[PDB]
């Protein structure tokens, strides 16, 4: 519905917001560098936290939305198939992609695909899917999707393997 | 900690010692020549560094495209293009230090705010 | 939830829960009876607290009590009115008398 | 029932994953073992008398890891100083008059620098660091140091003789460097305390999850650690099992190994029963030594030459 | 009592060297010599703590940074409490003390290491405890043919379960 | 402090873990003594100013009336510190001999550090007189009180037998334990004996088992 899904791209904004502002911070050299940790990952942790709580809250005002007469969630809260996550990146907001943990990597040099500038941070350069699956997904995110993807792929094909010679 | 090579024949002078006037003689090995040294510093090891966050400054980073523009001011000609970037000494343990060139004044300049 | 006293005053049985409870109330015997029980169920206690430090009540056991005492009142229909005509000489027999028939290992030797 | 024990480990380990060495690989290692680490780790209980002590939870912290020179030296410069009672830096004259208050010694200072902040961050005063390598040598070695309420700490030391007298300054501050121990046991790393907690009983009989202090390391050694004051001796801790067996005793040891075993297969897809998980433990250690399932471990026992 | 002299001596001499040349010169002789009695208390040339504190006292008093330390001796600082002070570490001076206790203080920041926090919902209850405070992750584990695992983590007390 | 402090307070907890060693092998120490407080310890064994003295520290003990009546044979025991950090041929030869004139079976030694293999050569002489041998450090912390370690406790050789007949094993088929345990160091048996192992299981609590020595 309009206005919940006006309220999804809000909460996604106010989220870039509080990572402009970290990255502000940042950049402007005073961080509480957080212990245990080197000032990069504290950086990177309160980014990727940012965003995932971002996802939460969008995904929950969905599905709190949903009219009780829609059928995937009489599906989802009759048992068998479907999950909050799965109505949550069907309708308001994939999330951000994942490469073991890290978020994707500037595999060319200072960027992560030659369609930005070089040493950005921002979320959508670096790889979140603000977007949904009703939407559609901007070619970038979607080649980030598919780093996610194929990452799940080869780590299926390995395990199966070794767990299969374990077994034995 | 900078080498001295003989003049007489391009090799580093070695630090050997006067025996009874107590001298710093870095003397070349190759030929004969003897020379004086200034400071009784001979080795330097440096266990810990932190250098190099501004490196490779080229009189023409401009040119590039791939540089990000903003719109702060050079505080030395104050011409509101400028192009900044990362710090370049990649290590683990750097920092997220933006160093700010401008095109007109050709002048570095950064941001910290300690 | 446990501890009942009989001659004391504080954790005196409602005399309406047995018929013949009122007449009860003083004897000595089973007095001692339900006393020795309470130190058994507290010695469990403590032997409990020592094997299971945190303290995790749930557990994996073998056969169900709760299901079977549930239908047990759906069976024989109890009510909230008749006392019980159970006894506790006869409960803290019966007790007694079902542990020793429980049985996993045959045998007849110290050992076993 | 060892064959439902096997399968019913087996399966729910298809479905499992993939710091910390986690997953497969780590299943593979604790259940095949390969004496190898990859994560030592060990936590470390405080004495309960230290219940929420930082200061004192920072002690044993400083008592318990390893430090060498490389953990204290900010910078070393090697000097020509011709005057074996007198110095040409101008600031180490006060340092000169403090130690005199024995000459025949190469006019070559060797000098070394210093962090505070790492020195008192282990509650090391360089003044038992100076005499601790004059007590290393008392032989070969004049060692003269600082006040520890200085500005700068600096060490300086010289070599007594009875030429080339470069290469070898070299090697002795390189050994200086690598090989004298300042405090603590070998083989531990940077030490972390997290703030735990542990449904205690409480006084009046019920439970509470009063909080505490852990110390928690990144190497492996036992028979120092347990040896350290101000620890629970008791309640120590270590993933490597192997070397749990070995201090311990194989009954600890196979404790500690189920221990681990249910914890790497209840990180994820939690449960199964416990007694299949019991056998795999018992039948792993029913030879007085651990015996891993290799194409020789447990294979090569007195067992039937068909199987 | 050649130490008991050498003491004595560099006493008088750093005494004599300050900026308050003292002209009561046997009071100040007589601190040196009551310094040498409360200094030898502890051991009197039997353990070499004697010359470590020697060492803390002599190095502290030329210092400079302080200098005031010289007429703060000369005019109170009565020294057997300086015998049993061992307390060189909050004295000469002040500003390098503030500077220890900020060292110390970002060293026991430091000590303490990684505190990943495990954000939360709501929705779900506990499987042991059985309060809402849930937490979970999400990542996919099989084969594709499966979406994701949906991992949870309980709070209240703890519990880890799952759900399809 | 220096390392005196530490010297001490570590050769009084060996002490500790000595005595109840010894306690629970089955030899007769009173419950106060294996809790002497440090500072009683060191005015019961400081010479001049800090220096304990082992030599002296060294004690006879005696079976139980109790492990009497159901082991026959246990002669008295006795313990030793020598005072070298190196372990003397000459010392222990001394020591043994002491051993076979006072006439004992079990002879308690202890080294401060290694042990040349001269003079630990002739440990396994005069049978049927045994000698063990520990490090402090190896002592400074009973293994037994760590949660981990279940109960253990020791077969008589009858009891053992009837274990035999009754479970119909014979005598290789019990799960092992080897010599060179700490915890079968730390009861000193031999060849051939077995420990009942009392732990604390999780589906009956309390749950029996049994090892051979071998
Ligand atoms: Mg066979
Ligand atoms: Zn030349
Ligand atoms: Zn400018
Ligand atoms: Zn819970």
């Amino acid at each position: 519905d309009g206005p919940t899904m006006r309220e999804i791209t809000e909460t996604i904004a106010e989220a870039k917001k509080k990572v402009l502002d970290v990255t502000k911070e940042a950049q402007a050299n005073l961080l509480t560098a957080k212990h245990g940790m080197t000032l990069r990952e504290s950086f990177e942790d309160n980014v990727v936290r940012f965003l995932n709580e971002a996802r939460d809250k969008a995904g929950r005002l969905a599905e709190v939305n949903l009219k009780d007469l829609n059928n995937v969630k009489q599906m989802v809260m009759a048992g068998s198939k479907g999950s909050f996550i799965n109505i949550a990146q069907m309708s308001a907001c994939v999330g951000q992609q994942s490469v073991e943990g890290k978020r994707i990597a500037f595999g060319f040099v200072d960027r992560t695909l030659p369609h930005f500038s070089k040493d950005d941070y921002s979320p959508e350069s670096k790889g979140f899917v603000e977007n949904s699956y009703l939407r559609g997904l901007t070619p970038q995110e979607f080649f980030f999707h598919a780093m996610g993807g194929r990452e799940g792929l080869i780590d299926t094909a390995v395990k199966t393997a070794e767990t299969g010679y374990i077994q034995r | 900690t900078t080498f001295r090579f003989c003049r007489d024949c391009n090799n580093m002078l070695y630090p050997r010692e006067d025996k009874e006037n107590n001298r710093l003689l870095f003397e070349c090995r190759t030929c004969s020549y003897v020379e004086e040294a200034g400071s009784p510093l001979v080795y330097r090891h440096e266990l810990i560094t932190n250098i190099g966050e501004t490196a490779g400054v080229v009189q023409d980073i401009g040119s590039d495209p791939t540089l990000p523009r903003s719109d702060r001011e050079c505080p030395k000609c104050h011409s509101r293009e400028n192009v900044f970037f990362q710090s370049q000494q990649r290590r683990k343990d750097t920092s997220m230090v933006l160093f700010f060139v401008c095109l007109s004044c050709s002048h570095i300049f950064t941001s910290d705010q300690k | 939830r446990y501890r009942v006293d009989l001659l004391n005053t504080d954790h005196t049985l409602d005399p309406s829960l047995l018929e013949s409870g009122s007449e009860i109330l003083g004897d000595l015997k089973l007095q001692v009876l339900l006393d020795e029980e309470y130190k058994q169920l507290v010695k469990d206690r403590k032997f409990l607290r020592e094997v299971f430090v945190d303290g995790e009540a749930n557990w994996p056991l073998p056969v169900n009590i709760r299901r079977i005492i549930q239908n047990a009142q759906q069976t024989f229909h109890i009510d909230h009115t008749k006392p019980s005509d159970l006894t506790i000489k006869d409960i803290v027999l019966g007790v007694k008398d079902l542990q020793e028939n429980l049985l996993v290992l045959r045998g007849k030797n110290e050992i076993i | 029932v060892g064959v439902l024990a096997a399968q019913s480990i087996g399966e729910p380990a298809t479905q499992m994953t993939l710091k910390v060495t986690s997953g497969v690989p780590r299943l593979k290692e604790i259940l095949n073992v390969a004496k190898n680490m990859k994560t030592p780790s060990l936590t470390v209980y405080l004495e309960p008398g230290h219940a929420a002590d930082q200061e004192q939870a920072k002690l044993i912290r400083s008592a318990i890891e390893h430090t060498t020179l490389k953990s204290v030296t900010i910078a070393s410069e090697i000097y020509y100083d011709p005057d074996p009672r007198s110095t040409v830096i101008p600031e180490d004259e006060e340092i000169i008059q403090l130690h005199f208050s024995f000459d025949q010694q190469s006019p070559w200072l060797l000098r070394l620098e210093l962090d505070r902040a790492a020195m008192n961050d282990k509650d090391l005063t360089m003044g038992q660091v100076g005499e601790r390598i004059k007590q290393t040598f008392k032989n070969d070695l004049f060692v003269i140091w600082s006040e520890d309420n200085d500005e700068k700490l600096i060490i300086r030391c010289r070599v007594v003789r009875p030429a080339e007298e470069d290469h070898m300054l070299k090697k002795i501050e390189n050994t200086m460097l690598e090989n004298i121990t300042l405090r603590g046991v070998e083989n531990i790393e940077r030490v972390v305390m997290m703030k735990y907690d542990r449904k205690v009983p409480s006084p009046t009989g019920e439970y509470v999850k009063e909080p505490e202090w852990v110390l928690e390391t990144d190497g492996v050694n036992l028979s120092e650690v347990m040896t350290v004051p101000g620890i629970d001796p008791t309640r120590i801790y270590t993933n490597s099992f192997i070397d749990i067996m070995e201090v311990l005793g194989i009954e600890a040891g196979r404790a500690a190994l189920y221990k681990e075993v249910y914890n790497v297969i209840a990180s994820d897809g939690s449960y199964v029963n416990y007694r299949h998980m019991a056998l795999l433990v018992d039948v792993m250690t029913t030879q007085g030594g651990l015996t891993s399932v290799t194409r020789h471990g447990f294979n090569r026992s007195n067992t039937g030459a068909l199987m | 009592h050649k130490l008991r002299d050498q003491v004595l001596k560099a006493l008088y001499d750093v005494l004599a060297k300050e900026s308050e040349h003292p002209p009561q010169s046997i009071l100040h002789t007589a601190k040196a010599i009551e310094s040498e009695m409360n200094k030898v208390n502890n051991c009197d040339t039997n353990e070499a703590a004697y010359k470590a504190r020697y060492r803390i006292i002599y190095s502290n008093v030329i210092s400079k940074n302080n200098p005031d330390l010289k007429h703060k001796i000369a005019n109170g600082d009565i020294t057997p409490e300086f015998l049993a002070t061992c307390d060189a570490k909050d004295l000469a001076p002040a500003p390098l003390k503030q500077k220890i206790e900020e060292i110390a203080k970002q060293n026991l920041y430091n000590a303490q290491g990684a505190t990943i926090e495990r954000s939360v919902t709501d929705r779900f209850t506990c499987g042991k405890c059985k309060e809402k405070k849930v937490s979970y992750y999400q990542l996919q584990t099989r084969s594709a043919d499966e979406p994701l695992t949906t991992f949870c983590t309980c709070e209240a007390c703890g519990n880890r379960w799952k759900f399809s | 402090d220096q390392e005196n402090e530490r010297n001490i307070s570590r050769l009084w907890r060996a002490f500790r873990t000595v005595k109840e060693m010894v306690k629970d092998r089955g030899y007769f120490i009173t419950q106060e003594e294996v809790e002497l407080p440090l500072e009683d310890f060191k005015a019961k064994y400081c010479d001049s100013m800090g220096r304990p003295q082992r030599k002296m520290m060294s004690f006879q003990a005696n079976p139980t009336e109790e492990s009497i009546s159901k082991f026959p044979d246990m002669g008295s025991l006795w313990v030793e510190f020598c005072d070298e950090p190196s372990v003397g041929v000459k010392t222990m030869k001394t020591f043994v001999i002491h051993i076979q004139e006072k006439n004992f079976q079990t002879g308690i030694f202890v080294y401060q550090n290694n042990i040349t293999p001269s003079a630990m050569k002739l440990v396994p002489s005069i049978p049927p007189a045994t000698i063990e041998t520990f490090n402090e450090a190896a002592l400074v912390v009973n293994i037994t009180h760590h949660e981990l370690v279940p109960k253990h406790i020791r077969l008589s050789s009858d009891e053992k037998r009837e274990l035999l007949k009754r479970y119909r094993l014979k005598e290789s088929q019990l799960p092992r334990i080897q010599r060179a345990d700490p915890v079968a160091l730390y009861l000193g048996l031999k060849r051939g004996e077995v420990v009942k192992i009392i732990r604390k299981s999780e589906t009956s609590g309390r749950y029996a088992s049994y090892r051979i020595c071998m």
